[PDB]
């Protein structure tokens, strides 16, 4: 419905500014907030209706030790948004305590936007896990939103720390943030930085500017999630109607991501469905089984080829699902976005609950367990000591993620009617 | 042969012109092609922000 995006950390403010620039380029808006003569669309999903027909976007700009936020200010697109949400480290405990002291002022900032809106449906959190300023601060702030607002939804557009490492404190930070994500979030969209870097090196031969193209990829994915909301469709124009179909139980809420044009910075639909089932198109690097598969496409589509192609993917017998529940591959169609150049006309996206992410979680679990038992990589930091003299929250997060991996591998079995 | 072949000639030439111009008038003057994609928004409940607001309020009563 109405969604306010929340951005924290330097990387998170970068990807939020990239998202707002992508939505300025997508919709008929100037970088001043002026409505254009070709703007009809719904623009009350992220844009607050301002007084001179300005669709001023709903953004909360929060920073911790700002360096790149000055460059975000140094732009003509910093006059498009920012309806007075302004405010002035490298560890999870440090960022957690730094958010802990300033919680009242940022909560007043959130409260201003909360009473300002007519309605609200979800919170978008854009920041990186174990990224320093994002980690710790994001987990504390996530605790505060779901403590304060149990009436709304939480979605997290996040990258997981899979970059093959010097910072050695990152698995502890990721596990603590992961405990907060498992019990205080309803949906987390997980991507691998290595798979995105492999695709970026596949399309062109870049070495250094991978991050900018990854920002564009997350921008297109985040706009692709709500294109059916901003532009009139039929179904999953409520976010919860989309989120409900993939999640069987509120511990398994992590979604695979795939996008079928891979040179992005006409074709038959069964072909791009089979293409989207590839891990070369999936943005994440024993037998694992999908729990539920639902896919989005917006582009040049034949309206009658949908039943032919869904029959063809059914009788292809290509994906092997989960034997306790009656899921389906669910085909949903959205509108291709106008007011922007329509190139690479067929564009599809998949959101599916797969147990293959349990292998990546188990790799991070094994790395955490090894570095924790060796105890030469946490190194007893003063922020970690002042946060916890006894260091039992890491053990609690270990217990939570051990339960999660057990739930994962029990869901892969046909015995998940009883709890695991 | 016996058949009309010079009496039907100024007649069948008029029937087709009449029917096609009459169909043309509806579309390009009265916008009949827009009324279909108008009833489709409501009566088929195609459009968002209308069905999610009508059914949600109505079913609270029963």
């Amino acid at each position: 419905r109405e969604i306010i995006t929340l951005q924290l950390g330097q990387c998170g403010n970068q990807i939020g500014f990239e998202f707002w620039k992508q939505l300025c380029a997508e919709h008929g808006i100037s970088p001043e907030g002026i409505v254009e003569e070709f703007a009809t669309d719904r623009k009350d999903v992220f844009f607050y209706q301002a007084d001179d027909e300005h669709y001023i976007p709903r953004a909360v700009l929060l920073d911790l030790e700002p360096r790149v936020i000055h460059s975000i200010l140094n732009s003509p697109y910093a006059k498009l948004y920012n309806p007075e949400n302004i405010y002035l480290g490298n560890n999870w405990a440090s960022g957690f305590s730094q958010g802990e002291k300033i919680h009242e002022d940022i909560f007043d900032i959130i409260d201003r936007e909360a009473d300002g809106s007519d309605s609200l449906e979800g919170f978008v959190l854009c920041h990186s896990i174990a990224g320093g300023t994002g980690s710790g601060l994001g987990s504390y702030l996530l605790e505060r939103l779901n403590d304060r607002y149990p009436k709304k939804l939480v979605q997290t557009y996040s990258v997981f720390p899979n970059q093959d490492e010097d910072v050695v404190v990152q698995p502890y930070n990721s596990l603590l943030t992961l405990k907060r994500l498992t019990q205080n979030a309803d949906c987390v969209v997980v991507l691998d930085n290595t798979a995105l870097n492999r695709i970026a090196t596949d399309r062109l031969h870049i070495q250094n500017p991978s991050f900018s193209q990854i920002n564009q990829l997350v921008s297109t994915i985040m706009s692709a999630s709500t294109t059916t909301l901003r532009y009139p469709g039929y179904m999953n124009n409520d976010l919860i109607g989309l989120i409900a179909s993939l999640i069987p139980t509120p511990r398994l809420h992590f979604l695979m991501t795939g996008y079928t044009p891979l040179t992005t910075d006409k074709t038959t639909v069964l072909d791009v469905m089979r293409r989207l089932l590839q891990p070369k198109n999936v943005m994440v690097s024993t037998n694992h089984c999908y729990i539920a598969i639902l896919n989005i496409i917006q582009g040049e589509v034949d309206p009658t080829q949908v039943h032919k192609s869904l029959q063809r993917i059914r009788e292809r017998k290509l994906a092997n699902f989960i034997p306790w529940g009656p899921a389906s591959i669910q085909v949903a169609l959205s509108r291709k976005s106008p007011y922007l150049p329509s190139a690479h006309r067929v564009s599809g996206l998949m959101m599916a609950n797969h147990t293959s992410i349990s292998s990546l979680f188990e790799r991070t679990c094994r790395q955490y367990d090894k570095l924790r038992k060796r105890e030469a990589f946490l190194e007893q930091f003063r922020k970690e000591d002042m946060f916890k003299d006894n260091f039992d929250e890491m053990d609690t997060s270990r217990e939570i993620v051990q339960q999660l991996i057990d739930e994962y591998h029990a869901a892969t079995r046909p015995d998940y009617i009883s709890w695991g | 042969v016996l058949m009309k072949r010079s009496i039907t000639a100024p007649l069948a030439a008029h029937i087709s012109l009449v029917n096609k111009a009459a169909v043309d008038y509806f579309f390009v003057e009265l916008h009949l092609e827009a009324h279909y994609e108008a009833l489709r928004h409501f009566l088929l409940m195609e459009d968002g922000e209308f069905a999610q607001s009508l059914s949600d309020l109505l079913f609270e009563k029963l």
